[PDB]
């Protein structure tokens, strides 16, 4: 585990708000080091979500969890998201991932 | 915060479990460390300085039948030397994967066989560890500590 | 965003050791041109750290990371500490650039 | 570490502007996505053309102030060409523009504009020709955020 | 038919009845997208690495002046596989509302448009992306006032 | 004359010494027309079949800004032997004067640029040409601020 | 270029056919710092922790049906206890079916590695064995091997 | 190091193109003296590259940076490039050099 | 009134195990622009210089394998920012002959090192060695380190 | 470029790291001058005014073990002046680098030993200084400036 | 490429002082037989400049390098200055040369 | 190979002279120290050469080579001739070993 | 220097061959009248060489350039060698020199 993201499906309304809470079970992981992850539905590719605008996230050092609120929901925001975090101990450094599933549908 | 201080060159790589049918050595990952010098270059460990070493390897093998009898699993730590430059096997292991039977009707039968590596060693400045297999479309690094390679200076 | 320096502030001691980690996230850039600077609290001078001694750099291309140690830290070692490379494909060539501070306390 | 993996040719160049450079237009090509090779040679802010042909030449500059400090203020951006047939420097492409209509901030506050220009067009030039990409204010520059301003030209 | 042609090319010009949005269409008289760029999430897609031209073309109306300074932006972006984030090609910025914000009447459309091209490196499944802040504002009537396009040089 | 030729390609530039036109000349400095473009009637015949790109650039430029409330206009436009009536290629709006006829300070030289440029594929026989709405605030003046041409790509 | 502490790797003399016998003049081998190699015994130097470990690969070219076993152990003779008892010790069977016979073919390769931490003493002698030296493949390079090194 | 060479290994096959990028960091050195050597494997001449034709130079003053292109690859090309640059401040007249092989296969 | 920039500086005598470096000490300088930072003098001016430092090395016994004893002046320019040597020296203190369980025997050994060097504003200049653990600063000027623009 | 002029005759040689068993004098790196009227001919530094110089040189030794017992280390500063043409030495310095010893069962024992000479002198217009050793197989011009020879007119 | 005359474009205020560097590529060409010529700018006559007081030149023949600094530079030192060397080997006998402009602007005077 | 014997397998009838030549490819061994072996017909087990006598030994620290001219041929044996080295680095002790086949008949 | 004598100082071995070059920098001496002479050390007698048998002379009236190979050295042809010329223009008739030793060293 070391991270836990807690809406694994999530289906939202166009013109909504999709929340992805991760909470960080590894006491090494830093809440500093954040990093979200879209591949949208039918791609093969992995892209990194840029913290800003329409993407708020709200962190907490002392529970180690990290939020991401997006607002505007489109249909094209709908994909397999995933957390990230960068652990470092002594001499260990790695870093750890979620996993959790968003789809939207339109008001037509 | 890296609260606790510590020192000699240090290694112990995992084989990277989404790399399809390859053995690619990872250090970012949980319990794997890569500290204090050593590099990897090309699956290969750089020994950063001149001392005495221990050198470790396991690799497990499994496959999901045996079709032929023409199947040799080899498990080897080589090393080029700036003194000699030539790979030399360092420890080797042979082991038989299919004793014998070889499955003729059902086979649905996975079969599992590791092997083990290690000794102590003298490596010089720049010396290119590597280790090695014969068939890595055998390599189960589905699970967690079955394949791994690491070298500790003492 | 092309490389990510993870320890972004460390406050340690004199005499204990920081770790600073890059990981590379364009793969053009190569592990085989990794640069490393430090600017010391009041100076005007990016200096280049050079690879050896109390600076060991460990690389690993597979994952693409870097990382440097230093040891024996002194007051005098408190600055803002980048990572750097050089990358190259087709007909482009560019460099990157991360970020961290470091302070260490007697 | 890796390795080249493509091959191409044409002079190419897409050189942009130093955002560490504060209020001076200085031309960089070694950042992400900017190209200078195949001959190219950039010297004194100045791109020299290597062999003779028809090339595609465009370059755009973003402007931003944050205020008129008067009712008459002139944005000008002009790539230029001195050759080696004719050693005069004469205008290739230009284009002006008027930012401030009656203003100059004097009823209200400060109020940040932005007024980009674009340039592009086909020529022929041959060897040794410097080509100048150049502005008459290069106090209003916005070279901070990403391609905002740039210059460039390609072998056709 | 004629001649045959190839050089990936791409110009494809905004979708008249698509409000408060820009969706690029490609079978529409004069416009163009053949030779392996296909257009998926309002995007187009590079099929082959090379040099090619990037350029688009977008026209801002409106009919009002409201809130004081209003900026307008149009950006190329890039997202590749070599580096999988967003990142600006070509950008500019406009502000089409001058200072002095109209007091007394309700009637004065303003007309501002934004051109970018130049020239980049693609590789292979490349995603380039031309958008706007305001889609509000998107005069997709009328020719072609805004579009944009790649083609391989 | 020491190095080879090329293809289709035109950059024609606006005759300074005509007033109240904008009349295209190719026998000028820095200006081409050459490999089978043809300069008409103001308008280029392409001489081949395949892709171009096509550009032009105007620049207005008046002293003074009454409150006429004037709409700038550039367009490409495309007459062409399989529909032969004339389509807008690239096209672009711009409103110079934002104001009511300033009273105090006099003169005010405002100046405009317009550039328009994308790909299409043309046809032999095709003529394209490059038009103003107001050739009465065109300030063809000095070099390079105003400009037509296509090249072979 | 220093030195470190008592530590040997010693490996199986490949001109010795048919024989167990520990070398230590050889290519990346090690016994230094005090170790010797006396009647193929390490005897250990100092009193302290070591870390013991050996490796032996059997082959053969044939399955015989007397249920073959292989056994290889670690063995250690104290000043304190004069008797020879297994620190280390596996067992092995190679080969299950009845002889190869139909398909006369048996080239099988079977490993065995041992290895721990022990306090030992001053004139303690150790002995890697194997109970049947006549499969034993020194052919390559540090396939066989049995070594100490002072922790 | 005075003088950084990038791409220190490059392996192409037969009718390619390596590039190799050179980088100042002294800023004494002028990118208008350029030199580049190149020393064929197994030979003990040291041979200077010509700028014109198969071999193509690109040069930019504001990085202090210059790269050498090297189109219609043969067997022959296989050796060890070096770059050149020279120095100049007050009493000091120096030059500096870098390096990084290519071995090509056919 | 004497100008140039002039620097010549003494270890600190009650320095645990380290090169410090002292200049309101009896005969030492530093005046006319040169500082000393962070343990690195400053030169304050272009010109030519004269950089010189000695080290005394001393040791109650020859213990396993070999020593070396180095000593390096360093200097970080402002056109070019990576510490380079500008003099150094290697001195090997013991010439095999550990003592083989009998008594010591102090050995002392001293490195110089100076030369003539253009150096510009800003530049930094340090002298330093490896095993400050063998110092000998029990009397004065057996160690110490200057600069003088010539 | 150039900066503030500076003036005076300077001479700061660096020995060639990439002349195996001799000692070539250069200028032409990084940290090294030679200007105002300074030649170096037939390695050989030539006084271009008359005055006071300072003279100064470094050389560093080093062998891999201890051959002979005799062995003498020499390093000399010499002038071949016009008034009187003979060479004459200004700085000298002899130096034993091995006490008997001779390793026979041993493993090599590597010194280093390093010799500086420094003097103030009158010079004539066209004396040739001249900085030589005796053994210049021992020469350890390999990291940096650990072989070094200059005047500067004081 | 047989001699290489490092500073091409100087520009140099009046009373100030410049370098140019040459070093000989072609191993045959000695550093004792090395001349000098200025050409000021507009007017044609190579003129070969003496080798002492204001004309001072440094030569090393170990890397078969000559530098010539010339002091107090007035505005009618504006030129073009070259390098030259002689070579001799076997049965042959040849010369070479190099190239590199001085501009040198006035100081103005500064009137109270 | 760590020692390459260059001459090997021949058949030279009692009467000649020629160098064998091995060349160390480890630089941890030594020119010194050196010891050279001849086998006994090629039958039972391989001699020890002695110092000098009817054997000669060229040595050169340079070259890191040392090499065996066969002089006063008369028959003493047949056989694989080897050289061999003593090698020493740090806390590593180890030799490397050659091997030649000469053939002898007679008049 | 009207004339310019190329190799200043020549060390050659007994049984060798040195070749002095001289080139005219005045462009009114003459390749026609042009002359060498011989100075042994330690004499006060500057000898005039004759062109022919071991005296050979080269000489090019479009470069203004000659030279002197001497053949068959010998230990006694040590000393310092001189070119000349004779110029005249207007009035003027005069006459320009060079400098340059040679050194030669015995054999057994
Ligand atoms: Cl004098």
């Amino acid at each position: 585990a070391r991270v836990d993201q807690t809406p694994q499906t999530i289906t939202k309304e166009t013109g909504e708000s999709l929340t992805i809470n991760c909470v960080l079970r590894d006491s090494h992981c830093a809440t500093s080091s954040t990093y979200w992850y879209r591949k949208k539905s039918g791609s093969t590719n992995e892209e990194s979500i840029s913290k800003g605008g329409r993407y708020v996230e709200t962190v907490n050092s002392g529970s180690k969890s990290f939020s991401l609120r997006i607002n505007d929901l489109t249909v094209e925001d709908s994909g397999t998201y995933r957390c990230a975090s960068e652990c470092q101990y002594g001499l260990a450094e790695y870093d750890v991932y979620g996993g959790g599933t968003v789809v939207t549908v339109n008001a037509a | 915060s890296s609260r606790t201080p510590s020192d000699k060159p240090v290694a112990h790589v995992v084989a990277n479990p989404q790399a399809e049918g390859q053995l690619q050595w990872l250090n970012r990952r949980a319990n794997a460390l890569l500290a204090n010098g050593v590099e990897l270059r090309d699956n290969q460990l750089v020994v950063p300085s001149e001392g005495l070493y221990l050198i470790y390897s396991q690799v497990l093998f499994k496959g999901q039948g045996c079709p032929s009898t023409h199947v040799l699993l080899t498990h080897t730590i080589s090393r080029i030397a700036v003194s000699y430059q030539t790979k030399v096997n360092l420890l080797s292991a042979i082991k038989s994967p299919c004793q014998r039977e070889t499955p003729e009707g059902a086979e649905a039968k996975p079969w599992y066989e590791p092997i083990y590596l290690g000794g102590v060693f003298q490596l010089e400045k720049g010396d290119r560890l590597s280790a090695e297999i014969n068939r890595p479309d055998y390599l189960d690094f589905a699970e967690s500590g079955q394949v791994y390679f690491g070298i500790i200076a003492l």
